[PDB]
């Protein structure tokens, strides 16, 4: 799968996650700032919400 | 040209000339004004740049101050146009000078730009901040600096020397001092300096008005869409110590000296990773590290200083866009997205009120709902969308600004006020957002004059009309084009302001007067009792 990729301090690029899943890290409560996008499916937390997905392309937007 | 060569107190510079439809302009980009605040200097007040041998390349912009990058909407211009357009660095204290070609012979009035971005972001190199058209069209000198944002600029352990706080405002002040001692080199008059800024930039401006060590550094102020007395603009010593201590726990940091010594060893990115965690509640239009009321830079709260202050001798220009609130709602208010028309239900509206008005009793929220519901149309989605837009915009911007303007005008200052009501034809945000936060800027700098951009003809004229208003204010303290429609001062009684759009000057009354009484007079009485 083709998903977005970036940290807190880099612009969003496209990357080939492949058969893995994607993720969208964000602040759980408002303001819901996006803090990350990439490959895999990492744990979130009280302050960090993670959203996972598998398809289609650009699904972690 | 020998006009692209200039000598300042610290050494020689080599500028670049810039093309514009009306003629060339000389630019000096990325002049160091401070010793780079890295290593053991992170968090400290800035130190002045030491004299250099040789010629400094001032042809290009310098590094952006280390910051979070807003990536809500990947590939979207509406958010990306505010993002860093140069590599991030802690070595970021540089400023920029634009001056007419040829260099003026008589000392010309200076305009200093302080950018906004919620004290967590921003940069002097962003395209929308280009000095070239304003300097060419009006022959003033234009200066703009980078100042430290986020933790690097505003993390405070109040009372400590290792992290006193407010150091990004001190960055701004150092650049202003540089202007006093170097601006003649470019043809500028240090006895005529006007500060202007948008959002956090405007809040910054307002704080320089309230901090005596800054008063010798400028003569006039323009505050666009922001005010020091905004609920997002300052934070107490209690909260600021809590927030910085939270952050130090997140990055693993065990005595205030030990705490900052530890913090200074962490890579910049590790600090930005954790910035958003330390925010207390659920809210939009709230930022982690902002200016602290510590007794130093501010001797009291912005409100107490505004109320007590003497402002004779001052000209201030203040204003707001038509829809201050709308931009922020997509950062967490239920039902809001830029990818549809956000026609929310009443249930979403009520939940959104709690988000756009953080930290209040349930009773206070019912009061807001009371005032902002049309009881003839209590459930109409479009109206509920505009109303929550107003709630957030009024609380955070229009009503702080309006109160500031009334207190200044009554206490000496000569005040002029505007509302900016033109939606740019090139605007990339949807139509329900209207004229949002920060979309008057591109016209004030006359970005529509740029050939490579797709602005209409009436907008080119409009922009030049605006640049004239702003330049007239900088020269004389009066935007009025002498002579023959006229823009009247704002006073607390008559409360006159002007609309700025393609149509000519229209004079109205009351900056959202009914709402402001709720926020400034009643709400405080309610919270002081419940
Ligand atoms: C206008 O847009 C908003 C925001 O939706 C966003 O834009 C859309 C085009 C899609 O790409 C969405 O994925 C995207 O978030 C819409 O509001 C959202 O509606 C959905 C349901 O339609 C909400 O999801 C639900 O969440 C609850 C828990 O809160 C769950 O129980 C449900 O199972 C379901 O997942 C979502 O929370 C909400 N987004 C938020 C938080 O703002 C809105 O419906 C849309 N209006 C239209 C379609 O005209
Ligand atoms: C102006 O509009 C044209 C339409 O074809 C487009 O190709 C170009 O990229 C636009 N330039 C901008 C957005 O400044």
């Amino acid at each position: 799968t083709m998903c977005y990729s970036h940290t807190t301090t880099s612009r969003a690029i496209l990357t080939n996650c492949g058969e893995n899943s994607c993720y969208r890290k964000s602040r759980r409560h408002p303001p819901k700032m996006v803090l990350g996008r990439g490959c895999g499916c990492p744990p979130g937390d009280d302050n960090l919400e993670v959203k996972c997905c598998t398809s289609p392309d650009k699904c972690n937007y | 040209d020998a006009e692209l060569l200039v000598t300042v107190r610290g050494g020689r510079l080599r500028g670049i000339r810039l093309k514009t439809p009306g003629g060339p302009v000389s630019a000096f980009l990325g002049i160091p004004f401070a010793e780079p605040p890295m290593g053991p200097r992170r968090f400290l007040p800035p130190e002045p740049k030491q004299p250099w041998s040789g010629v400094v390349d001032a042809t290009t912009f310098q590094s952006v101050c280390y910051q979070y990058v807003d990536t809500l909407y990947p590939g979207f211009e509406g958010t990306e146009m505010w993002n860093p357009n140069r590599e991030l660095s802690e070595d970021c204290l540089y400023l920029n000078v634009w001056t007419p070609y040829p260099r003026p012979t008589s000392p010309t009035p200076v305009l200093v730009w302080i950018y906004g971005g919620g004290f967590y972001s921003g940069a002097s190199s962003l395209d929308v901040y280009d000095g070239r058209f304003l300097v060419q069209a009006e022959r003033t000198v234009l200066v703009s600096m980078n100042y430290r944002v986020g933790a690097f600029g505003f993390l405070a352990l109040p009372g400590s020397r290792e992290a006193p706080g407010n150091v990004g405002l001190l960055d701004q002040r150092l650049a202003l001092q540089w202007v006093q001692e170097n601006v003649a080199a470019f043809g500028g008059d240090p006895t005529s300096v006007t500060l202007f800024g948008e959002s956090a930039g405007a809040a910054s401006v307002g704080m320089h008005l309230l901090s005596p060590p800054s008063r010798g550094l400028f003569h006039r102020a323009v505050l666009q869409s922001g005010a020091p007395n905004g609920p997002w603009a300052t934070v107490g010593m209690g909260e600021a110590r809590r927030r910085a201590t939270q952050l130090a726990h997140l990055v693993g940091c065990p005595n205030d000296t030990e705490l900052v010594a530890c913090l200074r060893t962490r890579p910049a990115q590790v600090l930005v990773n954790h910035e958003w965690h330390v925010l207390p509640q659920e809210s939009v239009f709230r930022f982690s590290f902002v200016p602290v009321v510590d007794g130093d830079f501010l001797s009291d709260t912005p409100e107490a200083l505004i109320n007590a202050g003497d402002f004779h001798g001052l000209q201030v220009l203040v204003g707001v866009v038509k829809d201050e609130g709308s931009y922020f709602l997509v950062y967490g208010a239920p039902g809001f997205s830029k990818d549809n028309e956000s026609l929310i239900s009443r249930a979403e509206f009520l939940a959104g009120v709690r988000v756009g008005v953080p930290q209040v009793s349930d009773l206070a929220a019912e009061a807001v709902v009371l005032h902002y519901t049309d009881w003839l149309h209590p459930e109409d989605p479009a109206r509920l969308r505009e109303a929550l837009s107003d709630v957030v915009g009024d609380h955070n911007v229009v009503c702080p600004v309006a109160q500031l303007a009334g207190r200044l005008a009554a206490q000496g200052a000569r005040v002029y006020a505007y509302v900016f009501e033109h939606r740019a034809s090139t605007l990339s945000w949807p139509l329900w957002m209207g004229v949002p936060h920060g979309y008057e800027i591109e016209f004030i700098f006359g970005i529509p004059l740029d050939p490579s951009r797709n602005y209409t003809a009436e907008e080119k004229i409009f922009a030049q009309r605006l640049m004239r208003y702003w330049a007239n204010f900088a020269r004389t303290g009066d935007p009025n084009e002498p002579r023959d429609p006229q823009w009247p001062p704002y006073t607390a009684g008559a409360q006159q302001y002007v609309s700025l759009d393609l149509r000519p000057l229209e004079v109205r009354r009351g900056l959202r007067a009914q709402a402001c009484a709720f926020w400034n007079r009643f709400l405080p009485k309610l919270l002081s009792a419940t």
